[PDB]
DNA sequence: AAAAATTTTTCTAAGTCTTTTT
DNA sequence: AGAAAAATTTTT
DNA sequence: AAAAAGACTT
């Protein structure tokens, strides 16, 4: 009856492998049915009614109205695509969004926020308490007999795709996820979610293999969405320190590892030399590896899909970063390189336009499969787990009052390490 | 933009990194980690003179 | 007692990276 | 991963 | 080989 990591000699199962033995789970809760109010927007100045399905979309941009999103091009094209799908299947006048005014519901949803700010704490606490009954067959599951937390169990309301940066699909319409589009992966023998009265679930399905306890394909881009566990759960936790335990590893694993890129600067193959500019730029400064993004993505980037228009060569070996990265967060960074990973830059980028890559031999998956070489299970992201860990590390030795003088310190070895990893808050 | 420093402290850091020098230097855990943090790292509380 | 500021939690988007399919 | 909502603490 | 699917972290 220990705790896990208290444990002797335990086997932590790794991706892929068989993760569990027995689930039993709840399923999954349901946002409430659409309750149209009935409002009409105005056409071109006519009074104009709606099917609860066409307000339903209708009111989703209409309370959008005090938001950047809403003054977007992309984002009201993308809209009014997605709402012109449902108004086509019957005959209406809506041509121009220009025309649409979406005053009276607009106006509705702010008497209908103000009636919601103004209830009493007892009326408040009343809604509180049934809702909680609502979500309480839905926050714990057993896994191997043990009860864990499930973490995202309430199912994604349909609303306007809300797309970081210039997302191309910004403004799409997510669509209310049904039963039919859900699969559930539960154990054998347990009791099976019973789907709402009149749908059924996509599937039923006892993957030992994997983690999750349902599934559904997403109507913006068919991205595969996960219910979860917890990260107060005993598999988040022992795969969270697996990870912790790589990084460690790679500690002892690279001075031997900067040695063969060093090696590799002086390479005649492209793909090599390519490679290990690459590494050092991952093992010195923290970037996340780039893979490629696709047409209906934001344009982003990491380590092996940096542009010639990412980077400037300066005088005195300085390399000027700016990018957008992961989340659409900006690079910014002058960087002292090796004079030798300067002038493999120069080669790189010579003759070359803008818009073109400067790794354009290399990939994120030769880039992976080269690091198992050193270290069983070595990939880019470890890196930078290692950097942040180590940097504090350091920092902490190196650098060693009252009990909050002692946490402005921390504060400042925390936000060092956040400045590495360019970590921002709006 | 400000820098964001929770980011690295909830899935970057060792926690067990940030727990030894929390008791090393008699500082709160709760001043650093929040009730559900503290719930996602308990495998890491116990923060004996830890060297990364 | 209210208002403001600040921290915490919830939400879901956006990455990484291995396996499977073509 | 950061945005936003929600909760909590600090200021007035 | 290359692309897509898939599952997991950030
Ligand atoms: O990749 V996470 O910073």
């Amino acid at each position: 009856d220990l705790n896990w990591w208290e444990q002797e000699n335990l086997r932590i199962a790794m991706k892929g492998e068989r993760r569990w033995e027995t689930l039993a789970h709840n399923g999954v809760l349901f946002p409430p049915e659409y309750e149209p109010h009935g409002i009409p927007i105005f056409y071109d100045g006519r009074e104009f009614k709606m099917t609860p399905e066409e307000e339903e979309v209708a009111t989703m941009f209409a309370v959008m109205k005090e938001h950047d999103y809403y003054r977007m091009e992309v984002f009201r094209r993308n809209f009014f695509e997605s709402w012109r799908e449902i108004l086509d299947k019957r005959q209406h006048p809506i041509r121009r969004l220009e025309l649409c005014d979406f005053e009276p519901i607009y106006q509705w949803h702010l008497v209908q926020r103000e009636k919601k700010l103004s209830r009493t704490k007892e009326e408040k606490k009343a809604i509180k308490e049934k809702q909680d009954a609502e979500a309480e067959p839905y926050r714990y599951c057993v896994w191997d007999g043990r009860r864990e937390q499930v973490a995202n169990f309430r199912v994604e309301p349909p609303g306007l795709f809300r797309g970081r940066g210039k997302h191309p699909l910004m403004g799409k319409l997510k669509v209310r996820v049904q039963p039919e589009d859900i699969t559930i992966n539960i154990g054998e023998t347990a009791e099976v979610p019973v789907p709402p009265a009149g749908h059924k679930w996509a599937a039923v399905q006892h993957d030992h293999t994997v983690t999750w306890l349902a599934m559904w394909r997403d109507s913006v881009a068919g991205n595969m969405k996960y219910v979860m566990l917890a990260p107060s759960s005993s598999v988040k936790g022992q795969s969270d320190m697996v990870k912790f335990e790589k990084a460690r590893k790679l500690k002892d694993k690279v001075d031997d590892i900067r040695a063969s890129y060093m090696e590799d600067f002086k390479s005649n193959d492209l793909h090599v030399a390519q490679r290990a500019v690459a590494m050092y730029f991952i093992d010195r400064l923290a970037l996340r590896v780039g893979n490629e993004k696709g047409e209906d993505e934001a344009d982003t980037v990491g380590c092996c899909s940096l542009r010639v228009e990412h980077i400037q060569l300066m005088p005195d070996n300085i390399v000027r970063f700016d990018f957008l990265g992961k989340d659409s967060i900006r690079y910014q960074n002058d960087v002292a390189v090796l004079p030798e990973v300067y002038a493999l830059l120069q080669r790189f980028t010579r003759r070359k336009s803008p818009g073109m890559d400067i790794f354009d031999q290399l990939n994120p998956t030769q880039l992976n499969d080269h690091l198992k070489s050193f270290m069983d299970g070595l990939s880019a992201k470890v890196f930078r787990t290692y950097n942040a860990s180590i940097t504090l590390d350091r920092w902490f030795k190196e650098k060693p009052w009252s009990t909050a003088d002692k946490l402005a310190y921390f504060n400042k070895a925390n936000t060092e390490v956040a400045i590495l990893c360019n970590h921002q808050k709006s | 933009k400000a820098v964001s420093l929770g980011t690295s402290k909830i899935n970057y850091i060792d926690p067990r990194i940030i727990c030894s020098w929390a008791k090393a230097q008699d500082v709160p855990i709760n001043k650093i980690f929040s009730a559900t943090i503290q719930k996602k790292f308990p495998w890491a509380m116990n923060a004996e003179n830890f060297d990364f």
